[PDB]
DNA sequence: ACACACTCTCCAATTCTCTAA
DNA sequence: TTAGAGAATTGGAGAGTGTGTTTTTTTTTTTTTTT
């Protein structure tokens, strides 16, 4: 056979390298200010998400990363279990 | 090995022949006619007059490249008079991330050495009657 | 024989559709 | 309304094939024999 293709998958997201890093650091990473423009602060938010997306899975263009995430995010039950777990933690 | 050892040799090395007063062929001078095909590979001594000298130019020994997408560097070693430069990042990590990145050459981390070429010719008072004088090509590197 | 240009082929990745809980 | 089972369409991996390559002045400085 030819070599099988490599893809983004929920296992990467649920890995310790994955989504927990964002929740462990996002409060410290991003910072808005009224003292800078909308365009300024708006640009700032995307920085962290871009660098994190590269570190996670360098295949593809940033937009493609988001739009790929939509499919697995809506379909996989284990990922959804993790997400309802987050919002239960806030219900705790 | 991570990189070729030639890339970090900061020095040059040369042999100096036997003193004839201690003496072996390397101590005994040959005229440019006596250098037969038997001597290929050996260390010898030659006596004559220099006819022309080239000016110095650089020659590559180890070439260095950068991969754009995965931010990784690779090296190539050159021995022959010509070479083909690399154009694909064959690194295993880069390959397993299916990252078909582009390679670009860099001078700032390549290794060069100084090169010069000359020619030597037999003394006119040693040419046998009715013949035309012969000559040899000399190469020089390093200090 | 050694880099190239071009052709051919198979296989699996993908999205679309139907069914039932 | 979600999701999972089956069918159809497309991409490009990669394997294969054929190919190409070595290789009469006219103007100007200098030596030589000729009138
Ligand atoms: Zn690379």
């Amino acid at each position: 056979k030819r070599r099988p293709q490599v893809k983004l998958t929920a296992e990467k997201l649920l890995s310790d390298k994955g989504l927990p890093y964002v929740l462990k650091n996002a409060h410290k990473r991003i910072r808005i200010s009224s003292k800078k423009n909308s365009y300024d602060n708006l640009s700032n938010i995307i920085q962290f998400y871009q660098l994190w997306a590269h570190e996670l899975f360098p295949k593809a263009k940033f937009k493609d990363f988001m739009k790929i995430c939509q499919t697995v995010g809506k379909t996989d039950p284990v990922l959804r279990e993790y997400r309802v777990s987050l919002f239960r933690d806030e219900m705790g | 090995e991570l990189f070729p050892p030639n890339l970090t040799r900061r020095y040059f090395l040369y042999f100096k022949p036997l003193s004839q007063n201690c003496a072996a062929i390397s101590s005994k001078p040959l005229s440019v006619r006596q250098i037969k095909g038997d001597f290929l590979g050996q260390l010898i001594t030659v006596r004559g007059i220099i006819t022309r000298v080239s000016d110095v130019k650089p020659a590559v020994e180890v070439i260095a490249y950068t991969c754009d997408q995965c931010g990784y560097e690779v090296f190539q070693e050159v021995n022959s008079r010509t070479f083909t430069p690399l154009s694909e990042c064959t690194s295993e990590e880069c390959s397993q991330n299916q990252t078909k990145g582009q390679l670009f050459m860099s001078t700032r981390a390549s290794k060069f050495s100084a090169f010069q070429e000359c020619k030597i010719q037999e003394l006119s008072q040693q040419v046998p009657v009715g013949h035309i004088p012969r000559s040899l090509n000399i190469h020089v590197n390093g200090t």
